RNA sequence: CGUGCGAAUCGGUCGUCCGACCUGGGUAUAGGGGCGAAAGACUAAUCGAACCAUCUAGUAGCUGGUUCCCUCCAAAGUUUCC
RNA sequence: UUGGUAAGCAGAACUGGCGCUGCGGGAUGAACCGAACGCCGGGUUAAGGCGCCCGAUGCCGACGCUCAUCAGACCCCAGAAAAGGUGUUGGUUGAUAUAGACAGCAGGAUGGUGGCCAUGGAAGUCGGAAUCCGCUAAGGAGUGUGUAACAACUCACCUGCCG
RNA sequence: AUGACUCUCUUAAGGUAGCCAAAUGCCUCGUCAUCUAAUUAGUGACGCGCAUGAAUGGAUGAACGAGAUUCCCACUGUCCCUACCUACUAUCCAGCGAAACCACAGCCAAGGGAACGGGCUUGGCGGAAUCAGCGGGGAAAGAAGACCCUGUUGAGCUUGACU
RNA sequence: UGUGGCGGCCAAGCGUUCAUAGCGACGUCGCUUUUUGAUCCUUCGAUGUCGGCUCUUCCUAUCAUUGUGAAGCAGAAUUCACCAAGCGUUGGAUUGUUCACCCACUAAUAGGGAACGUGAGCUGGGUUUAGACCGUCGUGAGACAGGUUAGUUUUACCCUACUGAUGAUGUGUUGUUGCCAUGGUAAUCCUGCUCAGUACGAGAGGAACCGCAGGUUCAGACAUUUGGUGUAUGUGCUUGGCUGAGGAGCCAAUGGGGCGAAGCUACCAUCUGUGGGAUUAUGACUGAACGCCUCUAAGUCAGAAUCCCGCCCAGGCGGAACGAUA
């Protein structure tokens, strides 16, 4: 017998295995796919979630209501120092997949990435890549090194560089930097690789992967919340006031006869830091770092065209239980995955991209600083002085 | 076309009237428009389209269903433009089928979105919004 | 609470509270018997007939059980009268 | 073989089982098919089998039938018909043909007559029983479509090409 | 339509005041009116009353009620739709440390079978040891079914059963 | 499997005519087990026995939507059939309901199984113990598918199952980046403008695509802004007591009350939700069988909420390529 009325149901059959990750930087699943037509570049990069704030912008979409007006709509602040190449990576095609053909690395290989071979720095006598570098000035080791690049050059077809981040450049606690293999699409790899090589110890900045206005896709790991009960973690209906064992409960497990239970049915168990990948999330403008000339320093970032004060991004007394941020970023539109301080792969789309709410060119108003920690009413420190007088202190 | 607003006037909600006809509660049997959901009680707000019975007025029109309209509301909700705005009261009026109004005039402010929507409204208003 | 603290408790909310009120001691009523503002209530954790010993190992066309091996033969549920 | 629509239902005649009974076979199991047993060596068998699972066709085994966008594969046994087919395949009866059939592609398809009884009309065409000849190579007192009556257009039956 | 009136069979008389779809009316969610947007509900009349009716008591009524029932103003997490906080446990550690229950045990399909198998048959399959939860399955535990039937087994009640 | 439920064959006639667009008298072949019956095979040293609360899966005999054929289809609509069970199928009054009937919204408010799914999941409102009152029966103890009032819902710490958390197995020890076998699976429906007061229609009425702009229903996140919490016991007030008294505060199982950072959090705040292949009905190109035709017999085309791979989630008693190696 059967269900009285109808309904939908509670959660989604796809995502079900919610465990805690087993990654805690957000894997890559899939990049694009490469046409020998168009020139070589990376795919993917690497920032860190610092943040969220407003904006202003006067709009245009012929048709609809909000045309030529002003809203306000909100945006994330993602800080991206500079990435360091120290490697390559060769793949080859076959009946079982995808196997790793051959790998090799740079003569010169930072700390904050020999950090990253080690459960103990402390201890560690800091002795990876000591005898493999040696290679690199030898007479006997540009020829080896050099049989092998022309053997990639032959048999693979599938290549890939591997990246170091900069955490000598953040404000956090942390000094280990992130290895993350990235696709390299383009020409034949013959040139994809006079292009790899090249770059073997240089830095990458933001304004080459990604440029304004884009459609990316945002990967990383969830703000964790602990083992919680059936009714947190699915949604299910309370129960009423008068249950003798409980109201935030499911009442019906199962029917009787197929005498066992369904992984369909809804459980107790861990919420949250599951892996996760959002989809096309804009870009309203990339950001630029504090760069000193001519004595001065340079600080404007939020410095829009339709106000032109000095300020940054940063707000009042700082971004909160984060830092200030110095280096280049970028400002997605919307909210995104992750606590602060967490890490964020990005991505181009695989899904080539026409519509209109795609195409739309962004120029902002407006760009808030008041302090976020608490209630503000200032939007610069000098500004506050002006409104208020001297206090008792001066 | 319309905008969303965040809504607080669900079924038997008792909404004060703005027109001359004899009328002071409006009271709200159902939405126009809404199709459903197990256990969700039907909710208007402003702009929005009612089916309504009044509770105390002229004999004449107590006891039937008229279609009425919000005008003002007491839930709080967001235009594009970044303001939360909101009134002092709960406040419609009595409409026959096709959306041209029963009374006069309006003893008040309209909301904007309700003189925005509604070709037969904003020029009865007092204060639009 | 419900393998409890309790073989009927404890908690918040509740009914009466100068009158057929509410309790200590001494005393009369004893089992087809007592007592009952009357539910078959109460009569030492027992009540539409209390408890202790005997007659007693009370009787059962009905349940349950019924202890070492090999050798040989091997049935009946149908007929009258209760 | 009696009651009951029927029941893995109630009830009786003859013989043989099961209960008390294991053994080959029917994947599977009280009753169905083979055969009834002290402990074992050779031999041949019953009923059933012979692609692998699994002992045995790993035969130059015979002649036919059948395609399924829900095929078929064994006594009791465990899935079902009235009604239909221009799939293909055997069979039975009787007509159309070198005197020129069967396609197809062409030319005719009449008057007395609008045959009489009914009905507001029955020109052949709801309807009723009756249902003829002058002409011929051939044209029926009529095969259907169409109208208030028709008109107007087919087909019964014969002709040229074709073999 | 309706029946004031008239007769006719019957018993010890044959229901007189009042009072109803009730704490009492089968048909029944009786039907006119009232309260709701909508009412097997509540209340105001109508009596045909299966089986209303006068100390076996009839009809009424101020106060009263931890008694049964309906609707309006107040107020609310009872609901739309759930959030967060605090106290004590639960959790982890040292010390002390019991119970019920237990053929043997413990992954599924379908098949037969005392007709709803964890063990049999055919398939799917099977990778030490374990911490927190849950309440599908063990036709879970808990008590020689309290219902029904039998027994030539009893008791508590009652009269025209027998003594 | 009689009664119930569902469906076929034959065709007198209904249909202005015309048996078959849409129906189906006399008759007759069946299917189902969501109706009650029949019977008693299993359970009496016990399978907890009415209906609502909550949750999942299946069927389909298709109520919506997708894809098409027929109408007595001019357009709007309405009716019969096909593939199709992808995705939904709601809010209220009287009643204990299973059933029934009315209001309103709607793409639509199709039907069923799962021990008549579901009490160591709830509720006990009905039935079906012991108290009490009537209305029929009996001289009576007593009796009512005649009605009423009040009447205690026990256990989990063992196995499994399901959800999550440590670990096990191999390549010498250990660490870095990765591939993907097999499992899991996701998105859905609807207005407005425009076409257009156009096609069609003698009137009344009244369509469609491509292109815009929003919306529901479902899913996955998030806290800049509104909203909720508040024992930072953070800082204003304030009542009763208490340290002789002012300044400094304490007890009243958080004293009350006012505004409140951080963190949690809500369609009560904002953010995102998607690409190709083979083919079902069906409609078709060449072309026989069968001198003519013919979607079919051999050959060739288009084709869809279905199907399957991917996008996404988890990663095997499955590998790989790289650095340090006491």
């Amino acid at each position: 017998s059967h269900r009285k009325f109808s309904a939908p149901r509670h959660g989604s059959l796809g995502f079900l295995p919610r465990k805690r990750s087993s990654r805690h930087r957000g894997k890559v699943k899939s990049f694009p796919k490469d046409d020998p037509s168009k020139p070589v570049h990376l795919t993917a990069f690497l920032g860190y979630k610092a943040g969220m704030t407003h904006i202003v912008r006067e709009v245009d979409r012929p048709g609809s209501k909000v045309n030529k007006k002003e809203v306000v709509e909100a945006v994330t602040i993602v800080e991206t120092p500079p990435m360091v190449v120290v490697g390559i990576v060769g793949y080859v095609e076959t009946p079982r997949g995808l196997r790793t053909f051959k790998t090799v690395f740079a003569e010169h290989i930072s700390d904050e990435c020999k950090r990253r071979f080690y459960k103990n720095w402390h201890k560690s006598k800091k002795k990876a890549f000591t005898k493999y570098c040696k290679k690199w000035q030898d007479d006997a080791g540009k020829r080896q090194l050099d049989k092998d690049f022309s053997s990639m050059k032959k048999y693979c077809q599938v290549i890939r560089v591997l990246a170091h981040t900069q955490m000598r450049l953040l404000p956090l606690r942390q000094k280990k930097a992130h290895l993350m293999e990235i696709q390299v699409n383009g020409g034949t790899v013959a040139e994809k690789l006079d292009w790899a090589r090249e770059r073997l110890e240089q830095q990458v900045p933001v304004s080459q992967v990604f440029g304004q206005d884009e459609m990316i896709d945002v990967i990383g790991v969830t703000k964790g919340k602990g083992y919680k009960g059936v009714t947190s973690r699915w949604h299910t209906k309370k129960l009423p006031r008068k249950t003798h064992r409980g109201l935030r409960k499911v009442a019906c497990i199962g029917a009787w006869h197929p005498a066992r239970v369904a992984f369909s049915v809804a459980r107790a168990g861990q919420k949250g830091y599951h892996h996760r990948t959002e989809i096309n999330k804009k870009i309203y403008k990339i950001g630029q770092g504090y760069l000193i000339k001519d004595g001065k320093l340079i600080k404007n970032n939020a410095s829009t065209d339709y106000d032109l004060s000095d300020k940054s991004i940063n707000p009042l007394g700082g971004f909160v239980h984060y830092g200030e941020v110095t280096n280049d970023f970028v400002m997605l539109k919307g909210c995104v995955v992750g606590t602060k301080k967490r890490v964020l792969t990005l991505r181009k789309s695989l899904l080539v991209q026409t519509k209109r709410r795609a195409l739309e060119k962004i120029d902002l108003k407006f760009i808030d600083t008041t302090s976020k920690f608490g209630h503000g009413r200032f939007q610069t420190v000098e500004e506050k002085k002006a409104f208020m007088g001297p206090l008792k202190k001066d | 076309a319309k905008f969303r607003i965040s809504l607080g006037l669900p079924v038997g909600a008792v909404i004060n009237c703005a027109d001359n006809t004899g009328a002071k509660n409006l009271y709200i049997i159902s939405v126009k428009g809404i199709k459903g959901r197990l256990n969700r009680l039907p909710a208007a707000g402003v702009g929005d389209m009612v089916m309504a019975t009044v509770k105390k007025g002229k004999p004449e029109l107590r006891k039937k269903v008229h279609p009425a309209v919000v005008i003002r509301q007491r839930k709080s909700y967001r235009r594009k433009d970044g303001v939360f705005l909101y009134f002092e009261d709960n406040a419609g009026v009595i409409v026959n089928n096709k959306g041209e109004m029963k009374g006069s005039a309006i003893t008040g402010p309209v909301a904007k979105e309700c003189a925005d929507l509604w070709p037969r409204i904003a020029s009865n208003a007092g204060s639009i919004a």
